[PDB]
């Protein structure tokens, strides 16, 4: 009881949750009722990484007669949603194998290798995660209960394509702490299974060989060192050509290992002189506008930069190649083009200037543009008009992926209108799905997945990496409004997955976190700035800044809203993102306390509330200050910010009624004696009736009522179970 | 003659590739022997061309392939090659070996047969083909020439399969053979056969070779019956245990024994973590019930192994 009177103040320190793991293991009835509370405090925001940290380090020889029990935690928090329970299920587990006795370590491993088999989604995903830094924390005795973690390889069958990365990522890194260049249990058993999925008809069984392999592979990488991985990297290429759908998958594992992992220059230009050549074979043709072939279209070699000669070679195959495959490789094209990408630029040190004709060119195909005058003339033609789109739009969704890093201000230049050419190719392509309904499978396939619509069509997009976001450094204008959203939509997408996609996770959180801090603050503190001055002083460009205006404030609140704050280490991120956020005005000292740095940045985002378009905007930006007063009068001013919400006039669905809930929740919230502001929805709640069955301070109507009424109740209840 | 060869794998299928072949017909063993010697990758590509130029709508590129196939599993198990030559070569059998007609395929299953008789393989690696060979057999329902016809895919792969269980194994690579069976689907009267011939092999192994067959008998079970692949184990410890009580009452064994017992429950007991049914299946087995049974049907062993199951939670209760 002394325990859950402190959830009251979040700050309570470690001792607590050595205390609960005794209380634990004392007796059966104490178990379920500190099983609960504990999950309840995990909710609570409380009893975090910090915590469970500081309470093993010092704790450990205490704890270590309690270790049954404390694995009994982990189980039974490892069997819920809400990974944050998992987590700490997980922290349990892990704290466990580091500092313990070898019979605790073989159970801790086996209760590990066991969620991952038969685990759930998450289950399995945080299983392999904490098995990943147990070799880290401690490689020797993990390669002693090795033969545990082997038995996973029997279900490989049942997991997805990032386990199975995740999966052939840990036994390899046990081979080969082991011994170099010899072959063991690990290494010669998990050969074993890599050929036997790569010779499986079945392409669920290829897409084990060809990961794994390429992870093998990979992982060996770092003459008898490249032989043995070249050897190996061949036999998936044999296995994986026959199949448009294998090679391109071969080609993005390929991709991944390359930029990954730091490989010998002379091992990466071994396999590296194919590729250069295999493209150019499939994929390149001269600029001859004339294509050979009957299509019954007119197939011209469409949009270039122009900047780039008109009487020139370069031009890319993509229709003939795509006609006569459905007729009778095109598909792996954006594949090729990501490996071929990465290994110029790691050879070069990221000098691309061979390749940089790719950037530079057309394509050989129909009209796209319009279906409009041609609607409704279909069949087979919206359905290649609909993945000729498709296609396209990958391509020049990796070409801004390749280019983005690039120095030169013409070769930045040249990725800009790549950013006009993606977004109105991605207009294109929704029109032809609103038209072509229900019939349209894609030609290609999107992480992988399991075996396309609106909805889908998002998921079969290719990913744009984070270094992508750099093109965000550029101002606006009356890179456009059109082309910013288009990037802060992906970042919003992004910062969603990680702070609240394959490329993504498989680089570190806090790298995300502080790229995105740089990439995002000293670029939309300009690019803010913009649509504030915009938005003082026209069918698109409303809808469309209004538009930025919340991917903007919907990301600054992503990261500020980042739970791995609470951290001693991210202070220094956090110092950064907070003084960044500091001026309107110089900075008098550099070292300023992180108090008032809160209300500087609160301040600096409290006037942009009078420019906000729409309900939603103001909401965001609430939230945003919101989550700057959590890391330290502002609870006061919050309550004005959400009054003039509810009052100035604004410009039938659950949304619009879902934010007024979120804004007359934050209002009553934060306020002074709350009776003051609800005399005033008494008062002037009354007009409704007595005039045109809207108000003085509006929003209210027969929908738009009951919601105010339950905020109203259920605050003066907090209020009259508080005194 | 190679560089030829990769002329072919340029131009054109049929008639450049398989007018070489007809042309030799002298010998492939001393060519593959030697030219994996040099550079072992100058064989990889090797099988690549000469495999397509020899495809299974055309008799002489079938039967061809048969005699290559033939060439190609010898020397992996024959001949010391650098273990990334000799996984090359199969690799590509495995890959290739999908589009075999029904008699060929046959005829390949059973020169492992013919092998399992007496042969010093060194190398299991000839048997990860038969696997993908009997599911290819599993692919086509309709009669084969072969022998008498009147036989479907399944039953070639069904009397296969029998006659693997009539033969000797060799001592040494039955671990490899049971692992064959474990990449293969079976129906349950040839899953009880496996399981128990393996079983009846149990008494003719040194006690430490034992407790990894335990393993790969484990991992079987998961598709197949618990009850026989638990039962011999149990009642095979369960006699062993009776031989080591009567020496003691009429240090040197006990050593082994015990170590063993304890390495193989540990197996079991892992085993049934990750797979519950084979935990169910022991405990339904073990049912002591009408009392002439629990007389014989707990012992030493099958006790130690109940009391080692408590480690896992939902057994636990069960179990006491």
């Amino acid at each position: 009881k002394a325990i859950e009177r402190i959830e009251s103040a979040a700050e309570h320190k470690s001792l607590d949750v050595v205390m609960l793991l005794i209380i634990y293991s004392t007796s059966t009835q104490t178990k379920k009722g500190v099983e609960k509370l504990l999950r309840n405090k995990i909710q609570s925001d409380c009893i975090q990484e910090q915590l469970l940290d500081s309470a093993f380090s010092t704790h450990y020889l205490v704890l270590k007669d309690i270790c049954p029990s404390i694995l009994l935690l982990a189980q039974t928090l490892f069997h819920s949603q809400d990974q944050r329970i998992i987590l700490f299920g997980s922290l349990l587990y892990k704290y466990a194998f580091k500092f313990f006795d070898t019979y605790c370590q073989q159970e801790v491993v086996g209760a590990l290798v066991t969620h991952v088999c038969s685990g759930t989604e998450a289950e399995v995903d945080t299983a392999l995660d904490v098995l990943l830094e147990l070799i880290v924390l401690n490689a020797s005795a993990m390669r002693l209960n090795a033969a545990f973690v082997k038995g996973i390889l029997d279900y490989l069958e049942n997991m997805s394509p990032q386990q199975i990365r995740k999966i052939f990522c840990i036994l390899s890194t046990l081979a080969f702490s082991q011994q170099p260049g010899t072959s063991n249990h690990i290494q010669d058993d998990m050969h074993l299974v890599i050929r036997k999925q790569l010779s499986s008809t079945v392409f669920k069984y290829k897409l084990i060989g060809i990961i794994g392999a390429v992870t093998m592979a990979g992982i060996m990488a770092e003459s008898e060192q490249r032989t043995q991985v070249t050897s190996l990297l061949q036999l998936v290429h044999s296995c994986t050509e026959h199949s448009p759908w294998a090679s391109s998958l071969y080609y993005d594992e390929f991709a991944n290992l390359i930029q990954e992992r730091k490989l010998a220059p002379k091992t990466l230009e071994w396999v590296g002189q194919t590729i250069f050549n295999d493209f150019q074979d499939a994929f390149v043709v001269d600029f001859c506008a004339a294509p050979e072939g009957d299509f019954p279209f007119p197939v011209k070699a469409l949009y270039g930069l122009e900047e780039y000669s008109t009487q020139d070679g370069i031009v890319i195959n993509l229709l003939p190649l795509f006609y006569q495959e459905c007729a009778k490789s095109s598909l792996c094209l954006a594949s090729h083009f990501r490996l071929l990408r990465l290994c110029v630029a790691r050879q070069h040190d990221g000098n691309l200037d061979e390749i940089d004709g790719l950037l530079d060119c057309p394509l050989f195909l129909p009209d796209l543009e319009p279906g409009e005058k041609l609607e409704s003339m279909s069949a087979k033609d919206r359905s290649l008009m609909c993945s000729l789109t498709f296609l396209t739009f990958n391509w020049f969704r990796e070409v801004v992926n390749a280019f983005c890093q690039q120095t030169s201000p013409e070769m930045k230049g040249k990725v800009l209108s790549r950013l006009k050419d993606l977004v109105e190719l991605q207009g294109i392509l929704e029109k032809y799905l609103a038209v072509i309904p229900d019939y349209v499978p894609p030609f290609a396939s999107v992480d992988l997945d399991t075996l396309v619509s609106l909805q889908n069509y998002r998921a079969f997009f290719r990913e744009l990496d984070i270094e992508v976001f750099s093109i965000l450094h550029s101002g606006l204008v009356t890179l456009g409004p059109a082309e910013l959203l288009f990037l802060l939509e992906d970042l919003s997408q992004k910062l969603e997955n990680m702070l609240t996609f394959s490329h993504l996770h498989q680089r570190s959180v806090q790298d995300i976190v502080h790229c995105v801090v740089q990439l995002l603050t000293p670029m939309c503190n300009h690019l803010e700035n913009i649509h504030n001055f915009f938005q003082c002083l026209t069918a698109q460009e409303q809808h469309t800044m209004a538009c930025c205006y919340q991917k903007l404030l919907q990301v600054l609140h992503a990261l500020f809203a980042w739970k791995g704050f609470t951290h001693q280490s991210k202070h220094r991120l956090l110092h950064s993102a907070l003084e960044v956020l500091s001026n309107r005005l110089k900075q008098m000292e550099q070292d300023q306390p992180l108090e008032e740095l809160v209300s500087q940045s609160f301040s600096y985002l409290q006037n942009f509330h009078h420019s906000v378009p729409s309900f939603q905007c103001g909401l965001y930006l609430l939230r945003l200050l919101m989550a700057l007063l959590e890391k330290s009068q502002k609870k006061e001013k919050l309550a004005s910010l959400a009054k003039q919400l509810l009052c100035r006039a604004w410009p039938k669905n659950p949304t619009f009624n879902d934010h007024l809930h979120d804004v007359l929740y934050i209002y009553l919230e934060h306020t002074d004696n709350v009776l003051k502001a609800i005399e005033e929805i008494t008062g002037v709640g009354v007009p409704e009736l007595v005039s045109a069955p809207s108000s003085t301070f509006p929003t209210l109507t027969r929908h738009t009522f009951v919601i105010f009424f339950r905020v109203m109740m259920a605050e003066l209840e907090k209020t009259v179970k508080g005194l | 003659m190679d560089l030829k060869i990769l002329s072919l794998a340029t131009d054109k299928t049929t008639d450049k590739l398989q007018e070489f072949l007809q042309t030799l017909k002298d010998d492939d063993l001393a060519s593959l022997l030697q030219n994996q010697a040099v550079k072992g990758r100058a064989v990889g590509t090797l099988l690549r061309a000469v495999l397509k130029g020899s495809p299974c709508s055309e008799e002489d590129g079938a039967l061809r392939r048969y005699k290559i196939y033939s060439c190609c599993i010898q020397l992996v198990e024959s001949g010391d090659l650098q273990q990334d030559v000799a996984s090359e070569i199969i690799g590509l059998l495995m890959l290739e070996v999908h589009h075999f007609p029904g008699p060929l395929l046959v005829d390949l299953a059973s020169d492992f047969v013919g092998a399992v008789r007496e042969d010093r393989l060194v190398n299991g690696k000839s048997l990860e083909l038969l696997p993908i060979i009997l599911t290819a057999l599993a692919t086509k329902k309709e009669v084969l020439a072969c022998g008498k016809g009147d036989l479907n895919g399944e039953e070639y792969k069904r009397q296969l399969i029998d006659t693997l269980c009539s033969v000797r194994w060799p001592q040494r690579y039955m671990i490899q053979l049971t692992s064959v069976f474990k990449d293969v689907c079976l129906t349950p009267e040839e899953m009880n056969l496996v399981v128990a011939k393996v079983l009846t092999m149990f008494s003719k192994l040194n006690l430490q070779e034992i407790p990894p067959l335990v393993y790969q008998l484990l991992v079987l079970s998961s598709k197949g019956s618990r009850r026989s692949v638990l039962d011999g184990i149990i009642a095979f410890f369960r006699e062993l245990d009776k031989q080591h009580r009567e020496e003691q009452s009429s240090t040197a064994p006990a050593d082994e024994l015990y170590h063993v017992e304890g390495t193989v429950i540990l197996h079991i007991v892992f085993a049934i973590k990750l797979d519950c049914e084979l935990g169910r299946e022991l405990l339904k087995h073990l049912k002591a019930g009408q009392q002439g049974d629990p007389s014989k049907c707990l012992c030493p062993f099958s006790i130690a192994l109940l009391l080692s199951l408590t480690r896992i939670q939902r057994f636990e209760e069960q179990v006491f």
